[PDB]
């Protein structure tokens, strides 16, 4: 059975050097055209180069005649891609297409799973929680208690209550860009009034890159 | 630089006009098999200007390269793709077995095995009839006198060098003193008159005093040559002007 | 030549939908050098429909294709739950494939219903130090535009303002946020702030 | 050391593909051809065509041009052999063989173990066993006990005694295929006239390609 | 289609004769490396007469 | 500018060492003559040279 196989998610800084890996394996690694997809977070498909397993017939993209190589091993049946002095920029999704027994020669029939690649050089800053507080001076109408989630560089943050608890009413909103590159969400529970705090109406917020495990009350 | 070309038989020829002919961006490919120019020079086509060239393209088995020339016979030669005896132009063919052929068999390409007589230089068969060999009229099936004349191609990488797929591209353009439109990023420079210059307008080089006579030349005539084929009168490409080109002292 | 294609598409289950594709190149081999791509949220992408005059095994007569001049057009005759995909088209006429911005494929809208105006006063712990940040949360709204000003004391104050418009879930529903961050001494200088949605009228 | 295994027996029905393979390993899979050869039940060996590990540069037989495709897998140095809608004669025994140290191109100096391939219209059918009574209204002589075998679609079934025992006086004798397409065995014992059921004398058979476990006395 | 061929200094000579002078099943063979020909053109070696 | 000579590279990009050998045929004393042997310088007799 044909399949190709990619290396695992690479987590690097700008200035460094990354080489990717794609095994294919079920068919004959001599013929088939070998070439990497970039997929930019939200944006489209972006085609860099392909190369021959044969020999050394690399045709690059016009906008990565020199910004990336590609390479492959034909006694192992491997391909490889390699970089040289990463940028900010280069954040993106790669894959390992080749082509079918049918169509043309950049056709592109296959694919992988997908090499995740992220540098975004900046500041990882320990996210601070703030207790929103209710508005306890106009009680007119429903009550709603949150934290303010700021100062904190990595957008995947999970917000729960109470341990995962209170799960009705609970209503996360993603974070925005600011103009310092921070990100900053708030997430908000609808509860009567007449129940303030009703077992601790506690903020749980955690952070993995940081781990930083804050747990507030309000 | 195209992914498939045309098949044999349906060979697409590309007509081209209004150019600046700069052959350097051809030299930097890979080394072509057969790169031989019948009637010039490879180093002086951009030197030189051209009226009417058109491109045809069309893929091989690779050893039937030597069948695409003039006086060459065979089955591509007759049934296919012929060049006359007076043909003057390039012929670029290159090696295609890393696009044009498949592991498991390509079968995109046909070459008219059978046909009922031979085909003139220049022209275009495309009729999928059948080939009625026999004598009992064929119905337009396969049957044991009529079989099918289109027949494909066996392209793999597999085969070595000579049975795979090679693009061939021949430059049939016309040198002929005419009114042209291409001749390359060649300089223009003053019209002096009355004095022994040098003058190159379309590649005719030579030393002559032009005297600006009064010769009504048609819109079809540039050139004009006298009894001994010297041309002795030229039409200017930009200024509508007519100029004679007369000896020096 | 770089391809050209619409932001997003909306078709309701059963009917039909065409993505346009205009900008494909040409060469002396054909014109039939159009190929389509789905790529679901969180795999690899898979050709779908290319050459347009057939199609590959094990894809449904579902998907269909055809092209008139410089456009290339994609016809859906079924739609389902699980279309829901980006599908790009590639030109590889000259020897060099290029993807086209992107389509988003989705089910048909919602009625429109009315924003919020939830906004809660700078939190003590935030107030007190040397920060200050106001935050309106603007949820419950179909219709995804809208801008948020701030105003301070019927005086319109701009000053480190943004806002976003993104979807919260599958109810077809989009959110929204602003924070107004300021110095906790420009807060006590005046009264409460006011946060204006302008959504379709002055609420 | 030099060896070719191959794949196990392979039995299906007329009108489905099928994919054998043959591995071969203790030497260099790039230079030695590799062949396959037909030998049909009661007649001599068949040629069909041989394969080159580097390139595919098959040269089929001119009776099995486009009646069979022969492919390999250099990447894991394995053979195989492709067919595509079978017929009734195409049961028979089939080889891989390689090309030796010495000798012509085609000389085939190593042959492998064999790969048993067998087509018949008829499905798989559970046996029935039949305890085949002695002649008890004539006990002159040596007393022979066994059990009827028949109505099984696969070939190989193994017949025991007593969980095994008992192994001189037991003659199994291969079975013969009848009409219907189904074969029929019978295996007796050698015992004394005086000794009629001594423990038990019980059949034992077993059928693994449909999981029927048959015991039976007698 | 021969399996093995005699050694350079004991090159084995054919005589042709008694037969149809068909070149063209040539071409279909094997691909060859060089084919010059010194006294005829290779397009009409299956037209003339040895 | 340098070479991007590397084995990977297949026919057309491969280093190829070229040597030209510029030899001088007009007639003037030569010392680079081949090998071969001197024989007998014989006179008065139609002889080859």
């Amino acid at each position: 059975q044909m399949q190709l196989v990619q290396s695992g998610a690479e987590v690097k800084k700008p200035g460094e050097s990354l080489k990717i890996s794609c095994k294919g394996s079920g068919y004959t690694f001599s013929y088939y055209w070998i070439g990497w997809v970039r997929q930019m977070p939200g944006k489209g498909l972006e085609w860099m180069g392909i190369i021959y397993p044969g020999d050394s017939d690399t045709r690059y993209s016009p906008s990565f005649q020199g910004q990336v190589t590609i390479s492959a091993d034909k006694s192992i049946s491997t391909a490889y891609l390699h970089w040289s002095s990463l940028k900010a920029s280069d954040t993106a999704m790669y894959y390992c297409a080749r082509q079918g027994d049918l169509g043309d020669w950049i056709l592109l029939g296959y694919w992988g799973q997908g090499t995740l690649v992220t540098v975004s050089s900046a500041s990882t800053k320990g996210p601070s929680v703030f207790p929103l507080a209710p508005s306890s001076k106009s009680t007119s109408g429903t009550a709603a208690l949150g934290c303010l989630v700021k100062d904190y560089f990595p957008e995947p943050v999970t917000v729960s209550w109470n341990s995962g608890a209170l799960t009705s009413g609970v209503h996360t909103f993603p974070a925005v860009l600011q103009s310092s590159g921070l990100y900053s969400l708030s997430s908000v529970v609808t509860v009567p009034s007449s129940s303030l705090g009703t077992q601790t109406y506690i903020c749980n917020v955690n952070h993995k890159p940081s781990n930083t495990k804050v747990d507030k009350k309000v | 630089n195209a992914t498939t070309f045309a098949s044999v038989y349906a060979w697409n020829r590309k007509r081209i006009s209004n150019c600046v002919a700069d052959y350097s961006v051809i030299y930097n490919f890979a080394p072509f098999f057969a790169f031989k120019c019948y009637g010039v020079s490879p180093t002086k086509l951009n030197d030189l200007c051209f009226t009417n060239v058109y491109a045809d393209s069309f893929v091989i088995r690779g050893n039937e390269v030597s069948q695409i020339a003039p006086g060459q016979t065979g089955n591509i030669a007759d049934y296919n793709y012929k060049l006359p005896d007076d043909f003057t132009g390039c012929v670029i063919a290159w090696n295609s077995n890393k696009l044009d052929s498949k592991p498991s068999g390509n079968y995109n390409y046909l070459y008219r095995l059978l046909r009922k007589s031979k085909l003139k230089p220049f022209e275009r068969d495309i009729s999928t009839e059948i080939y009625q060999a026999g004598n009992k009229p064929c119905n337009g099936v396969a049957g044991p006198n009529c079989y099918s004349p289109l027949q494909s191609y066996g392209f793999r990488p597999t085969y070595g060098v000579g049975h795979q797929p090679y693009r061939v591209v021949v430059l049939s353009f016309e040198l002929l003193h005419a009114p042209a439109t291409v001749c390359g990023p060649k300089k223009s420079t003053n019209l002096v008159k009355n004095k022994c210059v040098n003058f190159n307008f379309n590649g005719l080089t030579g030393t002559g005093v032009l005297t600006e006579s009064n010769k009504k030349f048609l819109p079809f005539q540039q050139f004009g040559r006298d009894i001994a084929d010297t041309t002795d009168a030229v039409r200017d490409p930009q200024t509508l002007e007519i100029l004679d080109i007369t000896p020096c002292s | 030549s770089a391809l050209t294609q619409p932001p997003s598409a909306s078709g309701s289950p059963g009917q039909s939908v065409t993505i346009s594709c205009t900008g494909a190149s040409s060469d002396v081999g054909g014109y039939n050098y159009v190929s389509w791509y789905q790529q679901h949220p969180g795999k690899a992408p898979k050709l779908m429909i290319y050459e347009v005059n057939k199609r590959p095994s094990g894809v449904p007569d579902r998907f269909s294709g055809s092209k008139s001049g410089n456009t290339a057009s994609l016809t859906i005759s079924g739609l389902q739950a699980d279309d829901e995909a980006d599908y790009y088209c590639c030109s590889y006429a000259l020897s060099r494939v290029v993807f086209g911005g992107g389509t988003m494929l989705t089910v048909l809208g919602q009625p429109k219903a009315a924003p919020s105006v939830t906004l809660f006063p700078p939190s003590s712990e935030e107030l007190q130090a040397n920060k200050a940040t106001l935050v309106c949360l603007i949820s419950d709204f179909y219709p995804g535009a809208v801008t948020v000003a701030w105003k301070a004391d019927s005086s319109p104050v701009k000053a480190g303002v943004e806002t976003t418009t993104p979807s919260k879930q599958s109810n077809n529903k989009y959110a929204a946020s602003s924070y107004l961050s300021l110095t906790p001494e420009q807060w006590k200088s005046h009264r409460s702030y006011s946060c204006q949605v302008t959504h379709e009228g002055s609420t």
